């Protein structure tokens, strides 16, 4: 019923849409290619241990077969990127002859070899420059007769989804003759190594050289993409800690991936981008310099009338109000200001950050914080030294003030020695009026009143709740949790429950007026156990044999059956009462 | 059926202008959707009441100009076969491979990326229903999507409807989910399933037959002749399929048992094979009368 | 010598090949039946389709082509073009044409049209042939060529053996009985009638004539002396009772006339390096070396934890029985026994039990019906195992104390 | 390739004597069983190597479909030019007589040996009584040499075939297998020390696997293992109980850690997986042998023991659904019903209890009286 019509950019839709489509464009690229990038750094200690690994294995060829079974993570969402990194460095530093297979492309032994020598066809034919078993091996003998003959590697990136029958074949087959075409199959397992016990009965795990590699466990994967992707004072769009805690939550609980989380951010900085005229200055401070001085009059109305600077309005004097409230020179003059102040904010809160983070992960038994990403969500849901939780860090701090905290005093202080001058501007010079404090670690009561100045200064001075503190921060915040959550996790099980319960939209109908559904639905489960047919017609009739009154019976019994039939193909159709075969009849409750 | 469907729309449905209203809620959320499609996304909204005259509404207002594969899913004809054949005539404007499934998924993969700025997305009602999912079939509708330049919009309708997409398979579509009601009565699925008041007939069988290969015709006539040659015994609890596997290899029909698995799960979904499970534990297989199976190969050989 | 290479080159080959050596015992009544029929349907332009029926290794392919080697004697080469089929390479339609088209040469005239209607096709071949004339059809196994998807290659030779008469004799030979039973109903009542041949052995003392007329040199003389010294050495060997005891032992498991060939194939590859003359033990040995027990030397190889988990699992029947059982069972029985027992050699711990399990999934003794604690079936005999475990040469007391408990 | 026999010669003789010289038939076709261990195509290609019979070799291990198996076949017989294709059997019966007409093999029986038959035995039911019966299919003084791991009696098609002769190539003995285990090529000691390291060694030993080929690994490990204190410290009995204290533990230990990170649902998840799949027998009621396994339980049912186990702010979001879809792939839950539909069938758990142990701990949660008690 596919029927194809022939048909025979910067749409958008105030916050007019081509530098704001623009900034969309550079924020979101720049952001990728950097996450790309923080990708492929941290699995340079893994993977540069595998072409040590490979080489050796190789090298000793003058009854075996290596492999090297990773063990990758539970997140299939992101095991792409990890193999094409590790393609990548095992084609540069060892071979140009590396395939890698899928395991949904070939279910048995024909397409397995037909879509392997195709891969491996056109990877030699590139940097050089058939459906037949032993070819394969004259190809390699045809194609490589030199440089070591260099050793071609498959790459099988589940072992799980595989079939046992075709891996099996195949290994006996490689096993067979590997005098020429020496090959080291590394397959990615998705649990751990145990399952390689699983799929391949003993013969065949005979057959092998096994040694296995880590992965990177995958909490400090995303502390260093959280950490490094928004902590930074350098992108110039941040986050709200409830929108924030939405993102998080579902990482930590479901999904347990990266890549869905950098989609996630995705979506909230496209509704940003979306939501609001004053989102299109969320730049670095010159750029934001760029055209705040000129604009349209309603936006710098709207930039007086977002409900932050109409507090910072209420809270000022008369003679500037005068001025500041309409004419568009002077509120230029302070909104500048503001947005240097927020940039400011930014820039003594999240180094100073990271040094509660360096002291507070110092501790025994961590009361705060775990880890770098839950010391964002303790300082902004409650106010901190409000909470009970940063009073129990103050009452922790006091009598662990040995040398234990005075040489991780001095390691903390040495990391962010790296940020005294990576900070290189702090926005009270807070490196060294902190390092001014901090250079007498070398030279035990000044570990405790140095530490009385030091986290009273800092905390109090700039550590607090972001909105209220700061006005026009409306442009660099974006927050809308449960408008986010249905868009990004949706509940259709929750959705039919609530409009077939209570299906009230807005006429009289919460606790029978405007259903068919819901009167088929909610009056099924009036009788609770399990049903028959024509009792339940007779049901159905009756109250709408209500609903008719209380607004001749054959040809009602008519119109009553057919809209009952209308309403029940629906309610075997979306899930509930599946048919009850070769019986008289009944529907059978299968979701309670 | 019919005489049951003139009597529908008679009068009163009970309430109009909420109805027309919490549709109109719905008209100013589309441009969203164009927006949020051009970026890589996939819309699938889920309901309670029908939503395809909605989004028919929405092809009319915005996709005048762009190439739209309409695929209903709840009349039973369509698997993605029909997909990849409507697919890559009436949209690549010249046809295609035909030897596999796969040869033609690679191929209709590998015509876009050559292509630039050819902007094909095509939208489907009733992505989750009997006959259009299947790990088989639902992957070949994702590695289809996955691309920058293909843009499906669905509508699940079931209530177990997110329990076809395991983590891997949901990565291939970026799925976000939007939330709709209409309270319409699904009026196309309605009419062209059925009606109880009233087995298969002749036509959905010479659909599949008409679709499948000659040797899976060779099949299932062994299987037919096996059942209506046994009708009138009540100890003939169905073949095993060892058995049914040796006298198809004696016939030289097929070659493997994995061959024969993939076209008894292929035919398990039309339904017109159900496995029972004996004592044993070894599940025979046995299809849902008897004059009615005696129709087509009479007529499939003279 | 001259003898010994003459004799095993002149008997191998009658021996071992199925060769065709003259003398036909048995089946005189029956050949005599075929002759005939041959020679009217041959001679004349008038087509009648005989069928035989038999057991394997007996009868069929000796007498139909020994019966058209006497008939091919006879001239007036008569022009009948024979065309031998094979039920088991001819298996579909399209290879069975062109193979029809192979055998009768026709690619002389190049006809390169698949036409739709195969009785054209047929027809066609037989009417270029008829404007160039008999045909005989050998159509050997005929039991897998009642598989066709569209019977064709049966019928349209029946259709046309009725309706072109062109001299045609459709000869089937077969090996499954119901050769009328499987046949479609349309064939089987169409044509499938002409007069059926049944096929069987015969007596026991009839038989050991047999043994001597295949055994003896033949009257085709290598050196006519040692024909007379051999063929007097058979006849020696079989009036000897010990002879007569196997070959009785053997008419009782085989009336088959293949595994007498195989039987004595041992014996006579035996001979020519000593004894040129041979003795009834050396009839006994090469019995012998034919086994009689296919799985006790599968059974009798294996290593001891097989063999107390063989007896664990037949353990498995002689308590809870009938259930296809799995691992953890098999587990605990073993382990109940070897608590039974006092020391601790074989206690061998979990993950080499499973070993001997892949290992003995791969002679088929247990057979699969989910991954490694399932379901699994026992293919077996008690009686077997029990006579294996008593032959165990380094069977350890323990396993026999497992053996005599059970 | 260099020791042909290794002490089993009655049977290499049997076989050598059974080919017979070239210009004379020989059998049809020969089935030879065995263990894996015994030498089948040690002993035939050793044997074979010597007289050089002209002689084809194929694994059917390999040749997965079937026209590369007649591919081969033809292709490497015309060596003793093109790929000499073969797309049915009719066209290798067809092209086999004109490529067994040359005057290296006109008169000698070719053989074409065939390996791992087991493997063939699923490929089709035409190509073994096709192959059985090759010595009069084409009449060209061909002898098809089987062997196989499998017995006979499975191995027949049940309508009958061209019986082959049977060999039974025997297991290797007791002693055979203190000599044939390496008695030859011992580099540095006496062969009386090394059989003798490898005779305690062996008898120790032989109870668990007489297979050769991985005994020959065994003892090319632990050998020099045991050769360095006498060549280090220098006597046969001290080393000998020196040796075995290291063989039992190398018997034993010839799989990192069990446990796996998890997303939080989807530890509770199967926890009530397993949960529902160890002691159900509407035991439901009540909270809220074992050794025949896990049984089958529905979706529902499992949804609801998820509900009482966890705390209770779940909602049956897409993703707490998709996680229990992909906790399939991962092969830690099971689908039983094959094709009974998408709507909720029987999910039976397929995780061993150690596991199961260690994934509710690592959550605050003991459950063993829980789970079957
Ligand atoms: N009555 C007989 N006279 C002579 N030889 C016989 C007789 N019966 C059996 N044989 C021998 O037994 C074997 C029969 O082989 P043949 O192929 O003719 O029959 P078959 O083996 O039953 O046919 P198929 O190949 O279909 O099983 C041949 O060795 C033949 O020499
Ligand atoms: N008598 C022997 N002397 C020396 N080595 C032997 C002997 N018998 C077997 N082997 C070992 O066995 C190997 C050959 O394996 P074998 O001949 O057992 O394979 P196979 O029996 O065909 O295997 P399968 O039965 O699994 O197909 C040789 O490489 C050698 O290492």
């Amino acid at each position: 019923g596919c029927f194809v019509f022939k048909p025979n950019e910067d749409y958008f839709n105030p916050e007019d849409s081509k530098l704001r489509f623009e900034t969309y464009q550079l924020i979101w690229q720049q952001m990728k290619s950097e996450n790309e990038r923080l990708q492929e750094e941290l699995n340079k200690n893994l993977f540069d241990n595998l072409i040590e690994f490979l080489q050796k294995s190789h090298s000793g060829f003058q009854r075996e077969i290596p492999t090297a079974a990773l063990v990758l993570g539970v997140n299939v969402t992101d095991h792409d990127l990890t193999f094409g990194s590790l393609t990548e460095a095992l084609q540069n530093n060892v071979t140009p002859y590396v395939v890698s297979l899928q395991a949904k492309d070939c279910p048995d032994m024909k397409h397995f070899l037909q879509k392997l020598i195709s891969q491996l066809m056109d990877c030699c034919v590139d940097i050089k420059s058939q459906k037949t078993d032993p070819k394969m091996l004259s190809k390699k003998r045809t194609t490589s007769s030199q440089w070591q003959s260099p050793p071609v590697v498959v790459i099988l990136k589940d072992m799980e989804s595989f079939a046992t029958k075709v891996l099996q074949d195949f290994i006996i087959i490689s096993s067979q003759h590997l005098h020429e075409f020496p090959l080291i199959l590394i397959f990615g397992i998705a649990t751990s190594p145990i399952i390689i016990h699983r799929l391949l009965p003993h013969a065949v795990s005979s057959l092998l050289c096994i040694e296995l590699f880590q992965s990177l466990s995958c909490k400090e994967h995303l502390t260093t993409v959280l950490d490094k992707l928004l902590l930074t004072t350098q992108f110039p769009f941040k986050i709200n800690e409830k929108v924030l805690q939405v993102l998080t939550n579902i990482f930590l609980y479901h999904d347990f991936s990266v890549q869905n989380f950098i989609k996630g951010l995705q979506l909230s900085l496209l509704e940003h981008f979306y939501s609001q005229p004053l989102s299109v200055l969320c730049c670095n401070l010159p750029e934001a310099k760029r055209r705040i001085n000129f604009l349209s009059n309603n936006q710098c109305e709207n930039i007086r009338r977002l409900p932050s600077f109409r507090r910072y309005v209420e809270k000022q004097a008369s003679e500037k109000q005068v001025a500041l409230l309409t004419n568009e020179r002077y509120l230029k003059e302070e909104t500048q200001l503001l947005l240097e102040n927020l940039h400011v904010y930014h820039m003594n809160y999240f180094l100073v950050l990271r040094c509660l983070h360096k002291f507070t992960s110092s501790l025994p038994k961590y009361p705060l914080g775990r880890q770098i990403r839950e010391l964002y969500c303790t300082c902004l849901e409650k106010n901190i030294w409000d909470s009970e939780e940063y009073a129990s860090v103050l009452q922790l701090l006091r009598m662990l003030a040995k040398d234990e905290l005075m040489t991780i005093l001095e390691k903390c202080f040495k990391v962010f020695k790296s940020y005294c001058e990576n900070h290189l501007g702090s926005t009270a010079k807070r490196i060294e009026e902190f390092l001014a404090q901090f250079q007498s670690l070398d030279e035990k009561f000044e570990v405790l009143r140095e530490n009385v100045v030091n986290f009273i200064d800092c905390l109090v001075r700039e550590y607090l709740l972001p909105p209220e503190t700061q006005p026009l921060h409306e442009v660099v915040y974006f927050s809308a949790a449960h408008a986010l959550r249905e868009h990004l996790n949706a509940a259709p099980r929750i959705a039919l429950h609530t409009a077939l319960n209570n299906p009230y939209y807005y006429l009289k109908n919460e606790a029978n007026i405007a259903p068919d559904i819901c009167i088929a639905y909610k009056l099924h489960l009036e009788c609770s156990r399990l049903i028959n047919l024509v009792d339940w017609s007779e049901a159905f009739a009756t109250v709408v044999t209500a609903a008719e009154k209380m607004d001749t019976s054959e040809e009602m019994n008519e119109i009553i059956h057919a809209r009952f039939i209308r309403a029940v193909s629906e309610l075997e159709l979306l899930g509930f009462i599946k048919p009850t075969k070769q019986k008289t009849d009944h529907v059978a409750r299968l979701t309670w | 059926q019919q005489t049951l469907r003139n009597l529908l729309s008679k009068v009163s449905p009970s309430f109009s202008a909420e109805l027309k209203q919490l549709n109109q809620q719905y008209e100013k959320l589309f441009h969203k959707w164009m927006l949020q499609l051009h970026l890589g996304f996939n819309i699938v909204l889920y309901g309670l009441g029908s939503k395809r005259d909605l989004l028919e509404r929405f092809r009319t207002t915005m996709l005048q100009d762009s190439i739209h594969v309409v695929i209903n899913g709840f009349f039973p004809g369509i698997s993605v076969k029909s997909v990849l054949n409507s697919i890559t005539e009436e949209v690549l404007d010249h046809m295609g491979t035909f030897r596999s499934i796969l040869d033609q998924l690679d191929w209709i993969v590998n015509k876009f990326k050559e292509d630039s700025s050819l902007e094909l997305f095509l939208l489907i009602h009733n992505l989750d229903s009997q006959m259009l999912r299947g790990e088989k079939s639902q992957q070949i509708i994702g590695q289809l999507s996955s691309l920058h330049n293909i843009y499906l919009i669905a509508s699940i309708d079931h209530l177990n409807a997110p329990l076809m997409w395991d983590h891997a398979k949901q990565s291939l579509f970026n799925w976000l989910w939007y939330e709709t009601t209409t309270y319409s009565p699904y009026t196309e699925e309605t009419s062209y399933e059925n009606s109880l008041l009233v087995s298969l007939p002749l036509s959905s069988l010479t659909h599949v037959l008409r679709s499948l290969t000659p040797n899976a015709r060779g099949i299932f006539r062994l299987l037919i002749k096996y059942q209506l040659d046994n009708q009138d015994n009540p100890s003939y609890i169905g073949l095993s399929f060892q058995d049914f596997y040796q006298q198809c290899r004696e016939a030289f029909l097929v070659n493997s048992d994995l061959t024969l698995r993939a076209q008894l799960t292929e035919f398990r979904d039309h339904k017109l094979i159900r496995t029972k499970k004996g004592t044993d534990g070894v599940e025979y297989l046995l299809i849902p009368d008897n004059g009615t199976l005696t129709d087509f190969l009479e007529k499939e050989e003279e | 010598t001259e003898c010994l290479s003459q004799v095993q080159r002149i008997l191998r080959e009658r021996f071992c090949r199925q060769s065709p050596h003259s003398n036909l015992f048995g089946v005189q009544v029956q050949y005599k039946h075929l002759s005939e029929l041959l020679k009217r349907t041959a001679l004349h332009g008038e087509s009648n389709s005989v069928l035989i029926i038999g057991p394997r290794g007996s009868g069929k392919t000796m007498l139909i082509n020994h019966a058209l080697k006497e008939l091919m004697e006879i001239e007036e080469s008569e022009n009948v073009l024979q065309v031998h089929l094979n039920g088991l390479l001819q298996i579909n339609d399209k290879i069975a044409l062109k193979e029809i088209t192979r055998q009768l040469n026709l690619e002389n005239v190049v006809g390169d049209k698949v036409f739709g209607s195969f009785a054209e096709n047929l027809s066609f071949l037989l009417e270029a042939l008829k404007k160039g004339c008999p045909v005989i059809f050998i159509l050997d196994e005929f039991d897998l060529f009642a598989h066709h998807k569209n019977q064709t290659l049966l019928y349209n030779l029946f259709d046309i053996s009725q309706s072109a008469q062109t001299p045609i004799a459709v000869i089937g030979l077969t090996c499954r009985l119901d050769i009328l039973e499987l046949l479609e109903k349309r064939v089987k009542s169409r044509f499938s009638h002409r007069q059926i041949h049944l096929m069987n052995s015969f007596g026991f003392p009839q038989y050991v004539k047999i043994f001597k007329e295949q055994l003896s040199l033949p009257a085709e003389f290598p050196d006519k002396v040692f024909a007379e010294k051999w063929n007097e050495n058979v006849q020696y060997l079989s009036e000897d009772r010990s002879v007569q005891e196997v070959l009785q032992k053997h008419f009782n498991i085989s009336k088959n006339l293949r595994s007498l060939h195989m039987l004595l194939m041992l014996a006579l590859n035996r001979v020519t390096a000593s004894h040129p003359f041979m003795t009834a033990v050396d009839l006994m040995e090469a019995s012998q070396l034919c086994s009689m027990d296919s799985k006790a030397n599968i059974v009798h190889g294996l290593s001891v934890l097989e063999i107390c988990l063989i007896i664990a699992m037949k353990h498995l029947n002689d308590i809870y029985e009938e259930e296809p059982f799995n691992f953890q069972m098999v587990y605990n029985e073993f382990q109940k026994f070897v608590q039974r027992k006092a020391h601790s050699v074989y206690n061998f711990e979990k993950p080499v039990v499973m070993k001997a399990f892949e290992h003995l999934q791969q002679l088929e003794l247990i057979k699969p019906m989910e991954r490694e604690y399932q379901l699994m079936k026992l293919l077996l005999d008690n009686t077997q195992i029990m006579n294996a475990l008593q032959k165990y040469p380094n069977c350890p007391t323990d396993v026999r104390q497992w053996a005599t408990s059970s | 390739l260099e020791n042909v026999v290794l002490c089993r010669e009655s049977q290499v003789s049997i076989l050598q004597s059974l080919f017979g010289e070239r210009h004379h038939f020989s059998f049809p076709s020969i089935f030879i069983y065995g263990h894996t261990a015994s030498g089948k195509t040690y002993v035939t290609q050793t044997l074979l190597k010597t007289l050089e019979l002209p002689h084809v070799f194929v694994n059917c291990v390999e040749c997965f479909t079937l026209r590369l198996l007649l591919e081969q076949i033809l292709n490497k017989l015309n060596h003793l030019s093109t790929e000499i294709t073969c797309e049915t059997f009719n066209d290798f019966v067809r092209l086999f007589k004109q490529v067994t007409t040359a005057e290296n093999l006109k008169d000698q029986t070719v053989y074409i040996v065939l390996d791992k038959a087991e493997y063939l035995r699923d490929m089709e039911a035409n190509l073994l009584p096709g192959f059985l019966r090759l010595q009069e299919l084409a009449d060209r003084n061909v002898t098809v040499l089987f062997l196989s791991e499998i017995v006979w009696e499975k191995f027949r098609p049940n309508t009958g075939c061209f019986e082959p002769f049977v060999l039974y190539f025997p297991d290797y003995s007791i002693g055979n297998l203190q000599k044939i285990l390496s008695h030859d090529h011992p580099p540095e000691y006496s062969a009386d020390f090394y059989a003798a390291y490898i005779n305690i060694l062996l008898g120790v030993f032989y109870t668990v696997c007489r297979d050769l080929k991985e005994l020959r690994h065994l003892a090319v490990l632990n050998f020099p293992k045991y050769c360095e204190p006498v060549v280090k410290g220098e006597d046969t009995r001290k080393l000998w109980r020196n040796i075995e204290p290291h063989l039992k533990k190398a018997m034993q230990t010839v799989s990192a850690h069990t446990h796996v990170e998890l997303p939080y649902y989807s530890k509770f998840i199967l926890i009530a997986a397993y949960l529902a799949s160890y002691n159900p027998a509407r035991t439901d009621k009540r909270f809220f042998n074992h050794l025949l396994g896990p049984k089958p339980f529905p979706l529902d049912r499992l949804l609801a023991i998820l509900y009482s186990i966890v705390d209770s702010r779940v909602a049956p979001t897409a993703n707490i659904f998709s996680q229990i879809t992909s906790l399939v792939t991962l092969q830690l839950l099971t689908l039983v019903g094959h094709d009974d539909q998408l709507d909720g069938p029987k999910y039976k758990c397929t995780v061993s209890l150690d596991f199961i142990r260690a994934i509710a701990r690592t959550v605050n949660f003991d459950i063993i009286k829980y789970l079957y008690d």
